[PDB]
């Protein structure tokens, strides 16, 4: 004879494989990827729509530059160097899916999204880490367009906090900012970072322009 | 009553609805239509079998010593 | 029938059922491809066997006292 | 006190809360609305039920064969 | 006590306490801020792309303005999937907010959401409650694109990209197809379930600035 | 392939060592440390040995004691 | 030594070790200080027991009708 107790855990412990199979049945990996390609695809959309000014740029120095091309000229400077930024992290995203396993062939995606392994050494160990030299050239952005806006208004709080390379503080312990965005993260957490450094690039980009073509 | 003729129709049940809520749980981890009504069913039953499983008479939990000695 | 023929086989096929739902348990956790198909068979068969289990005669029950009185 | 008011509290106590259970994963599995307080008290109700069953006294696990050689 | 416990029911019951266990499992408190980073940069690139798309109404506006015979039909149909975008997206906006009120609000400390891995007050809101609110998100979504489709003159590319978007079919979760609102949304905490919110805002908001985009042509 | 002495005491280690892996496979999945699905592959697969054995081993004899004792 | 004070004591190390898992279990869904070091407790005890066990001896399996025949 079983016990009240022992028939319920006979029945239950299934139960609780059914409900724990309920519980991982969706990849959470799965899901930023996902988001990451909602993101980049907006990212798009951004692009293409500032490719316009620039078209529009073109055409109102193309009649009268005494007062039109000495803006354009200052703005093709910033898509310079916006479109190097995003080239610098398209091919470090890049190199993590190669150094990972590259595309999956059916897929198409990455092969190995928590492969934090190979992720956290190349950005944090090998040479020092690859995440010096993104900070480096974000502060370097950041720093060329602060000197491409002459208007010192908000967009200054905008360029602060969307390139905040500071220290940020978890529970009174300070940490560097490349050790507060990808230590501990798998690959599929770590693009979406990176596409966001991007995002945060077209963004700058397009509303840097923008205040920049209100002034022609 | 707890004695007989309820003891073993009490056990019939828990069999039943065991298997209505194991069949309920694979239906809901595939997410088929019937998923939600055989684990309301199911569970239901469960639940009230051992309600009333609280109020069996425990098992008489003979002692031997007494029989035989040096046990 | 539920006498030996079936009960020999109705405790392979539990020994069995419970091997294919942890197996079904391990590739889901792990997401291989086969998962819910071993979860399918695995459960079905637990299932089977708490059904065909609610006809199982009960429990002799023996009683020693009245046969080594103050037990 | 470990006499024979605790195993009937033991025995309630074991109903009761395979039933707290059943109810609880009835909740968890259907996203009921209070299926987070449920998964609560289903959890308090089996950490009390493992306390208290480490106070169970075991089988006593007779050794025959120091009465009938070789049983 | 009971009997002795054969070395199998040992296991079982070892097995019980171990998934009884198991359900205190949930994704990592790093994936969380990782989910809220990427659903921060979700919501300001689509920011992004309404400014720049308010520009583009103003556009169509002026254009109609010279002469509204060549540019007036086309300044309509621009503004009326304008509307049908905001209203959409403010209806996503406004299911966002529903669940983040109703998992706790918001930690006024962090600004970020409370109940931030809830996982199942989500999952009564969505896809339990009068049948959940999935949906109703659903139903918006296949309208849009089927309404959207009258704007594009059977451009292939735009065709396609309105059936992917907004393609509302059963997915393949593990060996199976399940239906859209319960693959897109179940056994999610809040955490992803909010991003995910937003990225169909952001496919909202790109297919109309791509619909804009070929109307704008058309002038 | 028999099931006499032999193998129940090899069985025996594997009931215990197979338990312990899922144990920790566990703690290490709640907890989010690196070796977790690799210690559930190991206790699970074990265990899931472990109850396909089970399938071929002899059933309780299930004395009927009334024929040595009436009435008991 | 595996007799039976060791035994009785392991069991109720087995109880209090898993009411301690399922409270930290509890703990750590509701966001309390001492989850995850309570959980490291309790299983971790939990896995010591079971390898404990591994070394038992197996059940004495009593062969009845060798001292009542036709049994």
């Amino acid at each position: 004879k079983l016990s009240p107790r022992q028939r319920m855990i006979n029945m239950m412990y299934l139960v609780l494989t059914a409900l724990l199979a309920l519980n991982i049945s969706k990849d959470i990996l799965e899901a930023l990827t996902k988001l990451n390609e909602d993101l980049s695809s907006t990212v798009m959309t951004v692009e293409k729509k500032l490719a316009f000014i620039y078209q529009a740029f073109d055409l109102a120095a193309s009649e009268n530059p005494e007062k039109a091309g000495v803006w354009r000229d200052k703005a093709y400077e910033v898509k310079k160097q916006a479109d190097e930024l995003h080239n610098y992290l398209e091919g470090i995203k890049n190199d993590l899916i190669e150094i990972t396993g590259g595309i999956d062939e059916k897929t198409n995606r990455p092969k190995g999204l928590d492969n934090r392994e190979k992720v956290a050494n190349y950005l944090l160990v090998n040479e020092g880490g690859k995440a010096r030299e993104i900070r480096a050239r974000l502060e370097q952005f950041r720093d060329n367009m602060k000197q491409y806006v002459d208007e010192e208004a908000a967009l200054i709080n905008m360029l602060e906090a969307l390139f905040n390379t500071e220290k940020k503080k978890v529970g009174d312990v300070m940490i560097e900012w490349e050790n507060a965005t990808f230590e501990h993260f798998p690959l599929a957490a770590v693009i979406p970072f990176i596409t966001g450094i991007q995002a945060n690039v077209r963004n700058a980009e397009a509303d840097i322009i923008s205040h920049l073509q209100r002034n022609i | 009553v707890n004695g007989k003729k309820f003891k073993n129709f009490l056990a019939k049940l828990y069999g039943f609805g065991a298997s209505i809520v194991i069949l309920g749980a694979m239906f809901k981890i595939l997410h088929w239509t019937g998923a939600d009504l055989m684990l309301i069913i199911g569970l239901s039953t469960e639940a009230v079998i051992f309600f009333f499983s609280a109020f069996e008479k425990p098992a008489p939990e003979y002692d031997w010593t007494l029989v035989y000695p040096e046990l």
